[PDB]
């Protein structure tokens, strides 16, 4: 089709931003992030042993066998911990995008035969994408939490006599300190499988075809 | 789904009919039209030639095998090349040996079985060509179709390849007069029937018919673009 | 889907399994060939010697004739048949004419035979790119190159094998009139375009001369360590 | 999706697979040595078979003799193992028919490998599923050691092992092989100490391996095999030179 | 809505539905690949261009066989696979030459390229013999002589087809060659007006901006031998355009 | 699985299904053939089917006569089992011309069955879907009973049966050889009839059924006409 | 299931379906019938006029395979054609080799042979052609068989083929074709063939007839006319 | 996957796939015993017959090539014809070319070769039996197993067919190098004894033995004089 060369510009312009990107990104932000993740795991808010230090009291006035329930804050331990991993899921999420873009500008014009560079590129394209989605599911449940712990203390000031809400709320707040921290290791796995995959596959992603032939044509 | 049974001659289907000699079938559909008929004393072939592009000469559509024998082909022209050598090759043997042209109707009996061999073995395709064979022998006049399917058959007229049954239809409400027809007549009605098959766009000219004429008295002869215009000439206009 | 078989072409008309031995040829060691004006040298990296192996053996330069040698990239079981079969045709075709094989005439042979097995199924090409030299009657020097596909040109200079992209884009840039001039200056030339695309120099090239009416010349390991000394040096 | 089958594809990367499947075969098989002295070269092989109701009638299950002036041992499919000495043989004893001199080591293992190759190139066919060393005297080098492998390729060696564990016993003979230094007996000791390493039986049983020597003596090619005498003495002096080393620590 | 199965393209020797034979329609397209090739023929003679399409500098030249003689009285110019092409030129001029032995006489240029055309076909396999290539020859040819008809040019393609053409073009930019063709030519023009239309649109499709080492050219005329036009001529005429 | 639809390829449990369906190919035949061996005779019984009234009942025939002194019954597919047959006679005449002298019944056997072997194992063609029983006699050991199956196994007997009731019919022979006293030829006819009538419950006419026998004392193969089988079904009858 | 594809594989029940379905081809030919009484056996076809074009005295489905006998094909005309050519070439043999005619049943199996040849091998389809053979010699008698896509062979008093074989052969029952001659076996031949034949889905045919007896002194011919057309208004008159 | 269906294909880790089917189809077939005693060598195997119909006089298992030599089976019955028809042809050309009776280490080197030579081509399958080849030459005996792989292996004494890891068990148990023939047949039918299920017979069991005189198959009064122990 007919460009200017303004467009060409333009065109050109978000191509080599973002091979540069894509290279800076797995060359020097995964190995940080690599190492952040692995040392935030190895914190010691991360790895709470006795899971009743986490569980943090609701003023539920408890109902005498024959007068209102003050404000009853979330779980501080739980809401520092999400305040930390909230900006890597994000983060990961992102950075998933920008390969998976990469990638797909990389893949070459559609032909009949040499595919097997453009196979490399779909399965690696294949686990890029496995990965967002489960990432993905970790943006969601984290919304899930809040919404679930504040339904569950609704439901246990509205009920006093019940005890299995107030069960609940700490329930959820312990599978949610699990939660998070199965969390951290799966993304700094997803992580270093990215660079694994990536490096190891790097010649063929970045040159699927390959070298041109001999030109028997 | 059975797309099984299709990839070979040699599989017969669940009803009986082998696919790949259909398909082989469909290929004469494919090429321009040809028709023949024949009088008492003369047979016709007329022939619809195409080009694949205005700077190209058009293609040839009928081709004799002996003086007393030639033929018009729809379907693949390398098939024809070969059978028409075929041909060739065995009536120069039948004049060498006995002295006599070989009969027409043993000559596509040949064909037939020639024709016959590749469809039942694993192997060669079947040939992907319809012929039209004409010529006047101690018997008559005689008109032949082969099939791509070694089946041939007899006719007072035909016509092969693509819309040939406006052609076809054309010859049969006009059969009857075509016996005691002069060469010049029927050579006109051959030629209004290949007529038929065009686009209503096109018009035959001097460079897309070719006339093919044997009889008692003339050897087969191909009259080209410029010979064919006495013959074309009678003809009147479209209907 | 259209990659099973020699035969058969694919949409848009690709036959990919000569394709894929010409991909097969860029696995190989890389050889690099040029032409001076009265010498024609052709230099071929080596492996390694693995300190248990004889290097004797191992030697992908060959003399097809007198007048006529070559070297490949490529599988060397294949390369080792191809060369035997030319070999053999050489001495016919001496034994035929009465004269000696010219360049172009080996190489043609070579390249049918090449075609031969590559045009029928049943039979897989030859993995296998080589680089002919040879001087003629009129003692021109002359460099052709064959693929697996069959199709056989005349190079000034060029390179097959790994690294062959950068090499013999080093090789247009170097490549003039005024190193041909020299005969070590050519053979420093293709020294230099192996240096660019090997991990040492003296050890992992084996290199050879033919001049005009001499026979092969596999030049000695000392030679090579004086010849990149002296290339070493300039810089 | 599939380009590992009928031996004649080349797989996109430019691979036959077959062949490599088939030189895969071969690490199965049961390890096979040969070393290369200045006086002497031998072959030396460990007997897989080990089932107690075996007769060891022939000459030698893995080593071959295929001229006067040359042997071989084989690793890999016993029946083209067979097949393939067969054809060496007669290659041999054509040679010598026409030219009348013994076959040059090189030119037989150039011949046998111009087969294999042969039988990967045609569709047909499989590949030759064996890998063999070969051993010779000859006047133009001497005494040489050749390895071969099922693609058709071969190389010279000085010394090599084929078979289970080839990794350990060339990365031994690497640190261990003295060029230019080696005799018979040291070779021996050589060839061994590389056995009791690679082998899994914590003891060479003396039946468990099979040792042959060709040496030139009187102008004449000899092969000979090491009798279960000699091979036992050279384990009772391994063990003691071993633990030897072991005391002093 | 997409049918993509086809499922019979593969193998020759099968008939797809509808009766197409889609290997050797392959083959058609595979000469699309090929450099254009373009050939005009005039009462005074026929000529046959080509572009080279170098690779790299280094390469020689004169290697690159596009135009090529079958004889004196016949050239031809080839667009597809340089190999199966070189094995069909082999035919035809060993043909030619038996054609001179039987007969002493020289060939037509229509019963030459029947010859090749011949060994084309021969990808159907009716014949026992094994040494004739499965495949369709992928590779056109224009054959381009001076014949007892005068001055001829026939078009041969995978299939084996012939006709003779006034004007055609092969190749990758054969669609538009053809067009410019069809504008330009008028049966009265020279043979230099045909040299300069042919190099113009030849100059039209490629790629590489036009000189004398990236075509070859060559012309037959009935008084002269197939001649190829040298660097100095091709600088002349290049320069005239 | 893909393991069976090819002769040559063995399962993983190295079974060749495809003879074993070759076997079933018997059994679809719907008829049955019983043999049993006397002291001095071998008598061959079969079914009889005429499907059409308008089929010349002489035609239809399982029993066929390999050479003078040997006779056969093949059960299974018919046109397999015409082919093994003359398969056999062309080995006995050979056998005779080569040899000098009649070929033994085993000798045949083994012969059409490794013949059947080198189909079983040969990729292209199938195993012959049928079985073959002969009888002759053979001075040295008496009557001999034998039988080929289209995997090539050969082995002789003392009584058989073939088809869809081999079973029942083996089943039978078995408790009569049992309670062995011996046969008579009377006696022979009678156990291969009773066995056959017994375990298709048809209670033959003697259109029905078609018997062939040897015996010492005349050696020649002869097919009984239909009054000598009636003759043996009244007997059985008043018995 | 890839058990049908081929004709050397058997079904996992011990059947050959390629056979079988070579079998069906037959079934869409028209209808081809043949009975033998005691002077000879009479033929008769009906071919199908598919169009006006065809001449009349074309697509004979009635062939001379030898001066003494003669043959009636259903199924693939082309595999019928090359039946008889191989027929042919079976009877000039047997009378090089052997000095005299060859006798029917012999033909048969040889033809029937050379059909069972192609049900076994992959490579090549079994034939798609079932067709009968008839003579009539002094010696042996009147004589009528039909071999079957599988070579099969057996001998028939009467007999039919093609599509319509089931009624035919009824209508062929209720005959009593031993007792009568040739020249009112044509008739009912006639008759037999115009009861087939459907108008509605058939358009049209011209019925095809042949014989061979002691009225032809042993010779397969085909019908002179003045017989044919009695035999047709005979037909049409018994038609109602 | 495919490596299964065919022949001329190694699977990945390197196995030719259809001759371990071929060895699993030897392994069905019925018990075959071989025992090399100093003095001779006994074969023996397991006749067992469907029904009383079947005549054992017919067909045996045990048969001779030459006078010296003789062998025995387990695994697919006509497969076993066609070598033993090969083998006794191969027999006959060494005697014609060299005019000795053939060694046993040579007969079973050829008919491993044919073995092998059915392997290597696509459009036949292998040999679905192995072979017990014994033989007496140059006063020793001999005892050879052939695989349908085309390999060959001298045994001691070994069993094959079913149960034939068992069988090899009992085998070196009861194994003694200084064991006469007429103690080692009685090993042997106590190897088979095994793994019948069922009370053998003279019928049911086909014995022979090799030694001086040469292979022979001894009778059913001489194997019911052994079973009767």
């Amino acid at each position: 089709v007919r460009l200017s060369g303004e467009a060409r510009k333009q065109v050109e312009v978000f191509r080599q931003n973002l091979f540069q990107e894509a290279e800076e990104f797995l060359y020097r932000f995964l190995p940080q992030k690599i190492i952040y993740l692995n040392q935030l795991l190895q914190e010691d808010s991360l790895n709470v042993a006795d899971l009743t230090s986490l569980r943090a009291p609701l003023d539920i006035p408890i109902p005498d066998p024959p007068h209102k329930c003050g404000f009853l804050p979330g779980n501080e331990k739980v809401l520092s911990l999400l305040a930390l991993v909230k900006p890597e899921v994000w983060t990961l999420k992102e950075k998933c995008i920008l390969v998976i873009t990469w990638i797909q500008h990389l893949i070459p014009k559609i032909e009949d035969g040499n595919d097997f560079g453009v196979a490399i590129q779909e399965k690696v394209l294949e686990r890029v994408n496995a990965v967002k989605t489960k990432v993905e599911a970790f943006q969601t449940t984290i919304s899930k939490y809040f919404s679930e712990r504040g339904d569950a203390v609704a439901k246990a000031s509205k009920e006093t006599h019940v005890m299995d809400y107030r069960a609940l709320v700490h329930e959820r707040d312990e599978a949610a300190y699990g939660e998070l921290r199965a969390m951290v290791l799966d993304l700094r796995a997803f992580y270093a499988e990215l660079y694994h995959i990536i490096s190891s596959n790097l010649e063929k992603i970045v040159n699927p075809k390959g070298e041109e032939k001999p030109s028997m044509y | 789904f059975r797309n099984q049974y299709d990839n070979d001659v040699t599989v017969w289907s669940p009803q009986g009919r082998i696919h790949q000699i259909e398909y082989a079938m469909e290929a004469v559909k494919q090429g321009s039209a040809t028709v023949g008929l024949k009088s008492k004393t003369h047979a016709v072939l007329v022939a619809l030639k195409r080009a694949q592009s205005e700077l190209a000469a058009h293609q040839k559509k009928i081709l004799h095998v002996d003086n007393h024998i030639g033929i018009s082909i729809a379907g693949l022209t390398a098939d024809a090349r070969l059978l028409c050598n075929f041909m060739r090759q065995e009536c120069l043997d039948s004049r060498f040996v006995f002295d006599r042209p070989l009969p027409v109707s043993r000559l596509v009996s040949l064909i037939g079985s020639k024709t016959q061999i590749p469809t039942q073995r694993y192997g060669r395709r079947p040939y992907g060509v319809g012929l039209l064979i004409a010529g006047y022998d101690d018997m008559g006049p005689h008109i032949f179709q082969t099939c791509p399917s070694a089946n041939y058959f007899d006719c007072r007229a035909m016509s092969i390849g693509a819309r040939s049954q406006s052609a076809r239809t054309y010859l049969e409400r006009h059969m009857s007069e075509f016996m005691e027809c002069n060469l010049n007549e029927l050579v006109k009605h051959g030629l209004r029937a290949l007529r038929e098959t065009l686009p209503a766009e096109q018009d035959l000219t001097t460079k897309n018919v070719s006339i093919g004429i044997v009889g008692k008295d003339l050897e087969f002869t191909i009259y080209d673009d410029d010979d064919v215009s006495p013959f074309l000439e009678g003809l009147e206009e479209r209907p | 889907s259209y990659d099973r078989a020699i035969t058969v072409f694919s949409p848009d008309g690709h036959l990919f399994q000569v394709e894929y031995a010409q991909e097969a040829v860029k696995k190989g060691s890389t050889a690099v060939g040029v032409r001076g004006r009265d010498i024609v040298v052709l230099g071929v990296e080596k492996k390694s010697v693995a300190k248990l192996q004889d290097e004797r053996t191992v030697r992908k330069i060959c003399a097809l004739d007198d007048n006529v040698c070559m070297a490949f990239a490529g599988l060397t079981a294949d390369a080792r048949i191809v060369i035997n079969r030319a070999r053999v045709e050489c001495q016919s075709h001496r034994l035929t004419v009465e004269d000696p094989v010219t360049v172009e005439y080996i190489t043609r042979y070579i390249a049918s035979l090449k075609q031969r097995y590559t045009q029928s199924n049943g039979r897989r090409p030859f993995g296998i790119s080589a680089l002919i030299v040879g001087f003629d009657f009129d003692g021109t020097p002359r460099l052709y190159q064959t693929d697996p596909s069959g199709t056989y040109h005349a190079w000034k200079a060029n390179a097959i094998g790994r690294g062959a992209k950068s090499v013999r884009e080093f090789l247009e840039k170097n490549y003039t009139d005024e190193a041909i001039e020299t005969d070590d200056l050519t053979i420093k030339l293709v020294i230099k375009a192996l240096l660019e695309v090997v991990q040492s120099g003296g050890k992992n090239i084996e290199l050879a001369v033919m001049r005009r009416d001499q026979s092969l010349k596999i030049l000695n390991p000392e030679e090579i360590e004086k010849y990149v000394a002296e290339i070493e040096k300039e810089k | 999706r599939r380009y590992d089958s009928r031996t004649t594809i080349f797989s996109p990367e430019g691979r036959l697979y077959q062949v490599e499947y088939a030189m895969e075969a071969i690490g199965h098989a049961g390890t096979c040595l040969g070393i290369l002295a200045n006086d002497g070269v031998l072959l030396a092989a460990e007997r897989r078979n080990i089932h107690k109701l075996l007769d060891e009638v022939f000459f030698s299950e893995k080593i071959y003799k295929l001229n006067e002036d040359m042997a071989c041992s084989v690793a890999g499919i016993t029946s083209d193992a067979n097949v393939l000495t067969n054809e060496l043989r007669l290659i041999a004893q054509r040679y010598l028919l026409q030219y009348q001199e013994p076959i040059p080591c090189e030119q037989l293992v150039t011949a046998l490998c111009d087969i294999k190759q042969a039988y990967t190139q045609f569709g047909g066919k499989r590949p030759f599923g064996v890998s063999l060393l070969y051993i010779g005297w000859d006047k133009h080098y001497g005494f040489q050691l050749y390895q071969s492998d099922p693609s058709g390729n071969y190389g010279g060696w000085k010394a090599t092992c084929i078979g289970n564990n080839s990794a350990a016993a060339v990365s031994m003979l690497k640190q261990d092989y003295k060029e230019g230094e080696m005799t018979l007996k040291s070779a021996l000791a050589l060839a061994i100490k590389v056995l009791n390493k690679t082998m899994d039986v914590s003891k060479l049983s003396a039946e468990k391996v099979e040792i042959a020597t060709l040496t030139r003596e009187n102008g004449k090619t000899v092969i000979r095999v090491l009798k279960q005498k000699e091979v036992e003495q050279l384990i009772k002096k391994h063990e003691e030179e071993e633990a030897k080393a072991e005391r002093e620590k | 809505m997409f049918l993509t199965r086809s499922e019979y393209d593969r193998g020759v020797n099968t008939f797809s539905p509808e009766g197409r034979l889609f290997q050797v329609e392959y083959a058609i397209e595979a000469i699309k690949l090929g450099s254009t090739a373009i050939g005009i023929q005039t009462s005074e003679g026929v000529c046959l261009a080509v572009e080279k399409r170098i690779t790299s500098p280094l390469m020689e030249p004169s290697s690159i066989e596009k135009i090529v003689e079958i004889d004196a009285h016949i050239g031809c110019a080839m667009s597809g696979l340089i190999a199966d092409a070189k094995t069909l030129i082999d035919k035809a001029r060993v043909e030619t030459q038996n054609h001179w032995f039987t007969y002493n006489e020289t060939m037509t240029v229509e019963s030459v390229t029947q010859a090749v055309s011949n060994l084309a076909l021969q990808f159907g396999e009716e014949d026992a013999d094994p040494g004739a290539m499965s495949r369709p020859f992928g590779v056109a040819l224009l054959f381009g002589g001076v014949d007892e008809k005068g001055p001829q040019l026939f078009h041969m393609d995978p299939s084996g087809t012939f006709v003779q053409c006034d004007a055609r073009a092969i190749g990758s930019a054969s669609e538009g060659a053809q067009s410019s063709l069809q504008e330009v030519y008028h049966k009265s023009m020279t043979l230099k007006e045909a040299i300069k239309s042919s190099l113009i649109i030849l100059k039209q499709v490629m790629e590489e901006k036009l000189n004398a080492t990236n075509i070859e050219l060559a012309t037959v005329q009935p008084g002269q031998n197939f001649h190829m036009f040298t660097k100095e001529e091709l600088e002349e005429v290049i320069k005239d355009i | 699985a893909g393991f069976d639809r090819h002769i040559t390829i063995f399962s993983p449990e190295g079974r060749l299904y495809q003879v074993e369906y070759a076997f079933k190919a018997i059994n679809q035949g719907g008829l049955t053939s019983v043999a049993v061996r006397g002291k001095d005779c071998a008598v061959i019984v079969t079914q009889k089917k005429v499907p059409d009234k308008l089929l010349d009942s002489s035609t239809v025939t399982h029993l066929f006569k390999i050479t003078e002194n040997i006779g056969c019954v093949m059960t299974g597919m018919t046109a397999d089992s015409r082919s093994q047959v003359q398969r056999a006679r062309y080995e006995a005449a050979n056998w005779k011309y080569k040899y000098g002298y009649e070929i033994p019944v085993d000798m045949l056997c083994k012969r059409i069955a490794d013949i059947s072997q080198v189909y079983t194992q040969n990729a292209e063609m199938r195993p012959l879907g049928c079985c073959m029983i002969l009888i002759g006699i053979d001075e040295e050991q008496g009557p001999q009973v034998y039988k080929c199956d289209p995997a090539g196994y050969y082995c002789g007997f003392k009584a058989t049966a073939a088809g869809v009731k081999q079973t029942e019919s083996t089943s039978f022979l078995e408790k009569k050889v049992k309670k062995k006293f011996d046969w008579t030829f009377e006696q022979t006819v009678e156990t291969a009839i009773t066995c056959l009538s017994t375990v298709l419950s048809i209670d033959f006419k003697p259109s029905e059924i078609e018997v062939g026998v040897v015996t010492v004392e005349n050696p020649k193969f002869r097919i009984l006409t239909e009054a000598e089988i009636d003759a043996h079904l009244v007997a059985l009858a008043e018995r | 299931t890839g058990y049908d594809l081929s004709a050397s594989t058997f079904s996992p029940d011990g059947r050959v379906f390629q056979v079988e379905y070579a079998m069906k081809a037959v079934e869409n030919s028209s209808t081809a019938i043949g009975i033998r009484c005691k002077d000879g056996v009479v033929f008769g076809v009906e071919k199908l006029v598919l169009s006006k074009l065809y001449e009349e005295g074309s697509n004979k489905r009635l062939f001379n395979v030898d001066r003494h006998v003669g043959m009636a094909v259903a199924g693939l005309l082309a595999d019928a054609r090359s039946l008889a050519d191989i027929a042919r070439e079976e009877a000039s043999n047997f009378r090089s080799n052997f000095g005299y005619n060859i006798p029917l049943k012999h033909l048969a199996d040889r033809v029937a042979m050379y059909v069972h040849a192609y049900t076994l091998y992959s490579a090549v389809r079994p034939f798609g052609c079932s067709f009968m053979l008839g003579s009539y010699s002094v010696n042996d008698g009147a004589q009528l068989y039909m071999i079957d896509p599988s070579g099969v062979s057996y001998g028939y008093w009467g007999c039919a083929i093609g599509k319509a074989r089931q009624a035919a052969k009824t209508e062929i029952e209720k005959l009593q074709m031993k007792e009568m001659t040739c020249r009112d076996i044509v008739k009912e031949v006639a008759k037999i063939i115009y009861i087939v034949h459907d108008e509605v889905k058939d358009k049209a045919f011209e019925l095809e007839l042949s014989w061979v007896g002691e009225l032809t002194n042993g010779r397969h011919e085909i019908v002179p006319k003045d017989i044919r057309e009695e035999a047709e208004k005979y037909a049409k008159e018994s038609l109602k | 996957r495919g490596y299964s269906f065919s022949l001329t294909t190694f699977s990945p880790s390197g196995k030719l796939v259809q001759i371990e089917y071929a060895l699993a189809a030897v392994a069905g077939g019925a018990p075959s015993v071989g025992i090399k005693a100093a003095n001779g060598v006994v074969l023996a195997t397991e006749k067992k017959q469907k029904s009383i119909l079947y005549d054992e006089r017919s067909v045996h298992k045990v048969e001779p090539i030459t006078k010296h030599i003789g062998l025995v089976y387990s695994g697919m019955g006509p497969d076993y014809r066609v070598l033993v028809h090969r083998a006794r042809k191969l027999a006959q050309q060494y005697y014609l070319v060299y005019q000795e009776p053939i060694p046993t280490a040579q007969l079973v080197q050829r008919v491993a070769s044919v073995m092998q030579e059915y392997t290597q081509s696509g459009g036949v399958r292998p040999f679905g039996v192995s072979l017990l080849i014994c033989g007496w030459n140059e006063g020793r005996p001999y005892l050879f197993q052939s695989d349908p792989s085309g390999a060959y292996f001298a045994w001691k004494a070994t069993a094959m067919g079913k149960n034939y890891v068992n069988g090899k068990t009992f085998l070196e148990k009861r194994y003694n190098e200084d064991l006469e023939l007429e103690d080692a047949i009685h090993t042997a039918i106590l190897t088979l004894k095994e793994s019948f299920e069922g009370q053998m017979t003279e019928d049911n069991i086909e014995v022979g033995i090799c030694n001086e005189a040469g292979f022979r198959r001894l009778t059913p009064t001489e194997v019911k004089d052994y079973l009767a122990a």
